[PDB]
């Protein structure tokens, strides 16, 4: 079972969000397990002094944390290499970004082109790692709560419809009505992330231009025969955004759509800790309540190992979201698979 | 010297047409008479329509009545980020040209219902707005607070926790009434089983016209509106004062009319007429601003003041010594024609600051608590675009709250 | 806020006609008829439920659904039946067998297609819209199956406007179909992951509360449909009008479902007094409580005191003083405190309309939504099982194209449902 694979990574200080304001110092590092927090701030939480963004201490628990100077090879490095090995054994594994906006889920999950993300690491490991072979590949976004097919070859207007999210004669959730490509080589990989690209829905914000506004899920399922089913899947979730004041519009709607999401798996999270800590007869999984938290919930409750990969903002603003993120991450730590 | 004021909510917009009638009605003004100072504001057209339709029709501007043919939504949320946005602007861009137009105002009187969806949401993101645009004037807001138990909405103390802390950091003195404390005024002072939302809106309206209305006409000690704030808030806090009103007789049953101050300004203190669930179970005053108008001799209350400053029973804080604000109007109270009420020639409209909110609070304070530990209808936030940061440091905020009117007071 | 209501199925159909007999009484609107309206107040909020063409022909916004000729053909052969826009008559001659799947993969499949289209033409009329009316039986194909489709597809195509669904639910004594717990377990799945307030319905508990409280001693189906009919105007419809203390969709709604599954509630009509001798006009305020509040009278089947309240709506449209209702909900609130829920302060949501039903004086809607309806599901679920697992009539479902699994998945869905409003029952 083991407790949840987490790791806490910061991204560094633009040049213009330090020109913006510089308040650095917030995320301090304490061993390469913990950190330790000091956050500055305009003003500190009105009340008697304690919690506040003014001038705190705060301890983080996970497994790793990395440092804004390095960036995807560090995970490529630990991460990588063993959780690909878990889906060549045929266990199934799920790895996911977490955090808030402007931390920079994308830059883990696809990467840039000079340094190739989690996704392209994976990709690259998974031959290494590599009787006969079958794979296929999924690629698909949640924009509105409603599900498109990266797949779909390129047109003025498409949508795939809802995904048929039907539980078979298996207990656990699958997902269908989804096209499927063989994965001879990574670069048949890397050109569905490509094209997926133009199809995912992208939008720009004040925090960032780069903004996402759909989840994506990238899954891939790999049938060996010396058939042993094992599926990998990593998912670049949207984060949680102040834009909402910033912005109005459709994109309001977007961001109240992935906050609801978000904040489903935040309420599943809670009561699986609560069911780790409660021994019978008590609350029941939010799996349920919304179709993402569905899905997920052979990620939750059911089978396949889990790692985390949670992005944090220096940001003092941003603290109590961040804050809510790392408790959130605290919490799902104390739960085990 | 002015003011404009700022009647958001279907509550507060319902109150505001009963409010704003007893105006006219002490100044010679007919349904279709000079240009008012106010706006009606609300998520709901049939609410605001009513204003286009009853009484006063056309004694407003169709340009100081915005509505939002959308959804009005109970829930704040909703009505401060998703649709509240929207109207926003055309809302402020109103009350930017009308506090232009006017020769040096004093401030926005807001006029809200604190558990309300345009209420809770609307007002919030206003008052933020102001108190950057205007910061440098009064924002006296005369709010609704849910009734102790014989409450409405469902998620109503929601709506109000997160109302209370945009509103704490924003304005300066939010007066207020309780709902469910109106219903025992007409039924110990007043005599009626009959109460409609109509009739407890002239109630509010009649005190507010001590407040504004005739206080803004000379007399024999005038008191502006800064006054206030500064007499009635001790600390930058967006205290939160208490509305009463004395000559509360009815115009049918009894008849003792002649009621001389002594008595009359007895009458505030007691606790089955302060308009207000806060009964003085330990709330010591730390600040009343007895607003008198009509027949009063600055003698005769510069003693039934003294008398009462020497009662024992009305406790008032320790650091605080004097804290009367002696106010005196020319101009007599104003029953409606044929209303309910008696109608005297001198009236003592007392407002002051009570550690007494701290009940009232808490009250509110673990309402919200009790359901938010289930999250209960918390989706229907989230959805509108919110979080737990919302609630959460919403929560804690407030509660900051109930420790300092414990902290500020019951301490010597 | 426009609203596009309709009539799934034959059921949905029939009681359909029935809702817009009364409503449109409640509005003045004749036939071919222009607004008769005895006053001017049925007609500032009209829009809500017509639309604007010619200058005296309001035409009901509504959808007729069926794949069953007989039906449209009878309701448009009657009286306010020639008020629908032949445009609105989406029918389909096809096999409309009582297969829930028949009517969803196979026969309702095609005419779907032929539905968006339309129920995208009523929405884009005016005004901003806010939700649809669903109506419909859980008893029969085009009713459960057809009207399980066309929710999938409306709240995809509009994720943002509400939407009501009344629902006929199967009787439990007497079933008036055979596959009855296959179509309503199946229909029940998608109601409770796409529509956001379902009124369930007991065509048993109608007889019944008809047969109490009402001296007719000839219940037909017209006039079971007629009360429906009058509960269901009460909730919509007379939330348009002005009033002390109005209301709409969305507050009842965000009032009144604590989590997101959707909940199902009860609908109940306060005056429910005997024509002649019953006519005892008590409608103080208190007579209304006793009544709603009670057992007997609450169109479900199962009863209220047989489990906890989650939530209540009092719709109430008729000039009173806003103290002796507020006040006794209360009273109500700590009489009954045993079964009404702690961990929620103020359960029942107080609504005050003004104008009252034409010829009355005082009515009072009620819409409970208590953990009692789990006396239902449990039912269902009960016949169901009972003849699935010895695959009854199964084959005449998966020989119209479906999976034995899907079965499967409904039954899950519906019994976690019990689960969760048990959590909050103790
Ligand atoms: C002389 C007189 O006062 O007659 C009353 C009457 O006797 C009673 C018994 C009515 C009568 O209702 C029934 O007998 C009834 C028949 C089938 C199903 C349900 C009820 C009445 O038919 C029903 C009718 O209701 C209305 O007019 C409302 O506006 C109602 N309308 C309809 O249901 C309707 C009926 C036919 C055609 C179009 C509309 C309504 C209620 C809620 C929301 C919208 C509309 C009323 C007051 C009466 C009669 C005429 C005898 C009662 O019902 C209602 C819904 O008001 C039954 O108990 C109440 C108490 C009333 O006093
Ligand atoms: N005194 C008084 N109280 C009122 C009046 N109308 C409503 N209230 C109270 O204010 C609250 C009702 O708020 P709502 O009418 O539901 O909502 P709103 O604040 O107008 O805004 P929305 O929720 O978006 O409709 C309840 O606590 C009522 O008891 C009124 O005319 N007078
Ligand atoms: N109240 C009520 N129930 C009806 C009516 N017609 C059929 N029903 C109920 O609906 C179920 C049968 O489904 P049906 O409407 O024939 O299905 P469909 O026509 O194939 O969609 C039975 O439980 C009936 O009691 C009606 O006019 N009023
Ligand atoms: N570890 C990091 N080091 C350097 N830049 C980063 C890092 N993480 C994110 N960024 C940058 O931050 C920006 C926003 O990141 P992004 O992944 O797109 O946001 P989101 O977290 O919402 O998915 C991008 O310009 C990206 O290149
Ligand atoms: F790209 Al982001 F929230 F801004 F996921
Ligand atoms: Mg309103």
């Amino acid at each position: 079972s083991e407790k949840v694979k987490v790791y806490l990574r910061i991204r560094p200080f633009l040049t213009s969000e330090l020109d913006r304001q510089e308040d650095q110092g917030c995320v301090c590092i304490e061993n390469t397990e913990t950190l330790v927090l000091q956050a500055p701030k305009d003003s500190f939480a009105l009340k008697s002094n304690e919690r506040g963004v003014g001038q705190a201490t705060h301890k983080f628990t996970f497994s790793q944390i990395f440092g804004p100077e390095v960036g995807q090879v560090a995970f490529f490095n630990l991460t990588m290499k063993e959780m690909v090995k878990d889906v060549l054994k045929g266990q199934n594994w799920l790895i996911y970004t977490y955090g808030v906006t402007n931390s920079g889920k994308t830059y883990t999950i696809q990467g840039t082109s000079k340094d190739a993300g989690i996704l392209p690491q994976s990709l690259a490991l998974i031959f290494n790692s590599l009787i006969r072979f079958s794979v296929w590949i999924s690629f698909f976004e949640i924009y509105n709560e409603l599900l498109y097919d990266l797949l779909e070859p390129p047109s003025h207007q498409h949508k795939r419809q809802t995904l048929r999210l039907c539980e078979d004669q298996n207990g656990n959730p699958y997902v269908k009505d989804l096209n499927w490509i063989h994965v001879r080589d990574v670069e048949e990989a890397w050109k569905l992330l490509k094209v997926g690209r133009k199809n995912q829905s992208f939008a720009s914000t004040h925090m960032n231009q780069q903004s996402s506004r759909s989840h994506s899920i990238f899954s891939i399922r790999i049938l060996h025969l010396q058939p042993k089913i094992s599926e990998l899947s990593l998912c670049d979730l949207a984060g949680s955004e102040r834009c909402k004041h910033q912005k109005s519009g459709e994109r309001l709607k977007e961001a109240g759509n992935i906050n609801t999401s978000l904040h489903t798996l935040g309420r599943c999270i809670a009561a699986l800790r609560q069911n780790q800590q409660n021994r019978s007869k008590q609350n029941l999984i939010p799996f349920r309540d919304s179709k993402l938290t569905r899905v997920f919930q052979g990620f939750f409750t059911g089978r396949g190992r889990s790692c985390m990969i949670v992005n944090v903002n220096p940001c003092a603003s941003t603290y109590d979201e961040t804050l809510h993120a790392a408790k959130f991450s605290a919490l799902a730590s104390q739960l085990v698979h | 010297r002015e003011c404009i004021s700022i009647h958001v909510g279907q509550a507060g917009v319902q109150i505001g047409n009963a409010c704003w009638e007893l105006y006219c009605l002490e100044h010679g003004i007919q349904p279709d008479g000079h240009v008012p100072r106010a706006v009606f504001v609300d998520l709901e057209p049939t609410v605001i329509d009513e204003v286009r339709t009853g009484t006063y029709r056309q004694l407003f501007h169709p340009e100081q009545l915005i509505t939002g043919k959308e959804d009005a939504a109970n829930n704040y949320a909703r009505g401060h980020y998703t649709i509240g946005k929207e109207i926003i602007d055309l809302v402020l861009d109103r009350i930017r040209k009308l506090a232009d137009q006017c020769t040096g105002l004093q401030g926005f009187s807001v006029f809200h219902s604190f558990g309300g969806g345009t209420g809770s949401g609307f007002t919030s993101l206003l008052m933020e707005r102001l108190s950057v645009d205007y910061g440098k004037k009064s924002k006296l807001e005369f709010s609704i607070y849910p009734a102790p138990q014989v409450s409405t909405a469902v998620v109503e103390p929601y709506n109000s926790i997160l109302t209370t802390h945009t509103t704490l950091e924003h304005s300066d003195c939010a007066f207020m009434v309780d709902n469910e404390a109106i219903y025992d005024i007409c039924r110990r002072n007043l005599d009626i089983e009959r109460p409609t939302y109509t009739n407890l809106n002239r109630l509010i309206g009649q005190i507010v016209s001590s407040i504004t209305a005739s206080l803004r006409f000379d007399g024999a000690l005038n008191v502006d509106l800064t006054e206030f704030q500064t007499n009635l808030v001790p600390y930058p806090r967006g205290h939160f004062p208490l509305a009463t009103y004395a000559p509360v007789i009815s115009a049918e049953k009894a008849y003792h009319e002649q009621l001389s101050v002594a008595e009359i300004t007895n009458a505030c203190f007691e606790p089955a007429n302060q308009m207000v669930k806060c009964d003085p179970r330990h709330g010591k005053y730390m600040a009343c601003c007895l607003l008198y108008r009509g027949d009063v001799v600055p003698k005769d209350v510069n003693a039934a003041i003294a008398t009462i400053k020497t009662k024992r029973t009305i406790q008032f804080v320790d650091w605080c010594p004097t804290g009367f604000k002696v106010g005196i109007n020319y101009e007599p109270p104003t029953v409606v024609p044929g209303g309910d009420l008696a109608k005297v020639q001198r009236a003592v409209c007392m407002l002051s600051n009570t550690t007494a909110i701290a009940e009232a609070w808490a009250r509110l304070d673990h309402k919200f608590d009790l359901m938010y530990a289930k999250r209960a209808f918390v989706h229907w936030y989230v959805g509108e675009g919110m979080e737990e940061g919302e609630f959460s440091e919403a929560r804690e905020d407030m509660a900051a709250l109930e420790k300092d009117y414990e902290e500020v007071g019951v301490d010597s | 806020r426009e609203i596009v209501h309709i009539q799934a199925g034959q059921c949905g159909n029939q009681i359909g006609a029935k809702f817009w007999e009364v409503i449109s009484d409640e509005h003045g609107i004749d036939p071919t008829g222009s607004y008769h309206g005895d006053s001017d107040l049925q007609l500032e909020r009209i829009n809500v439920y017509y639309n604007e063409a010619a200058g005296n022909k309001y035409v009901p916004r509504a959808i007729l659904v069926d794949l069953e000729p007989g039906t449209m053909d009878s309701v448009r052969s009657g009286p306010f039946g020639q008020i629908f826009r032949p445009d609105n008559f989406v029918f389909g001659q096809s096999g409309a067998g009582n297969n829930w799947a028949k009517g969803h993969y196979t026969e309702g499949a095609e005419l779907v297609d032929s539905v968006l289209d339309v129920v995208r033409k009523e929405s884009e009329s005016c005004d901003c819209l806010q939700g649809f009316q669903l109506t419909h039986s859980l008893g029969g194909g085009t009713g459960s199956g057809m009207g399980t489709l066309l929710i999938s597809k409306i709240r995809e195509e509009y994720p943002d406007r509400i939407m009501n669904t009344f629902s006929v639910v199967p009787s439990p004594k007497v079933s008036d179909t055979v596959v009855e717990p296959y179509n309503a377990t199946l229909s029940v799945h998608q109601l409770v992951e796409n529509t956001d307030e379902t009124y369930c319905i007991d065509n048993e508990a109608l007889y019944d509360i008809c047969f109490r409280t009402l001296k007719l001693t000839t219940p037909t189906y017209g006039d079971l449909n007629h009360l429906v009919s009058a509960t269901m105007s009460g909730v919509t419809t007379c939330l348009r009008f002005p009033g002390q203390l109005n209301a709409d969709l969305r507050k009842l709604a965000v009032n009144m479902v604590p989590f997101p599954r959707l909940h199902f509630f009860m609908p109940g009509f306060a005056p429910l007094t005997s024509r002649g001798s019953q006519q005892y006009r008590a409608l103080t305020v208190p007579e209304l409580t006793q009544q709603m509040f009670d057992a007997k009278n609450m169109m479900a089947a199962c009863d209220p005191r047989h489990g906890r309240y989650l939530t209540v709506a009092a719709v109430f449209r008729g000039r009173m003083s806003m103290k002796e209702v507020d006040e006794q909900m209360l009273n109500v609130q700590n009489k009954n405190s045993s079964y009404f829920v702690e961990w929620i302060p103020n359960n029942v949501k107080t609504a005050v309309c003004d104008i009252p039903p034409r010829g009355l004086k005082m009515s009072a809607t009620f819409i409970g939504n208590s953990t009692a309806i789990q006396e239902l599901f449990k039912r269902i679920s009960e016949q169901f099982t009972a003849m699935f697992r010895r695959k009854a009539f199964l084959h005449w479902y998966t020989g119209e194209g479906m999976d034995e699994m899907e079965f499967t998945e409904a039954e899950s869905n519906m019994n976690d449902l019990v689960s969760e409003y048990q959590q909050y029952q103790d």
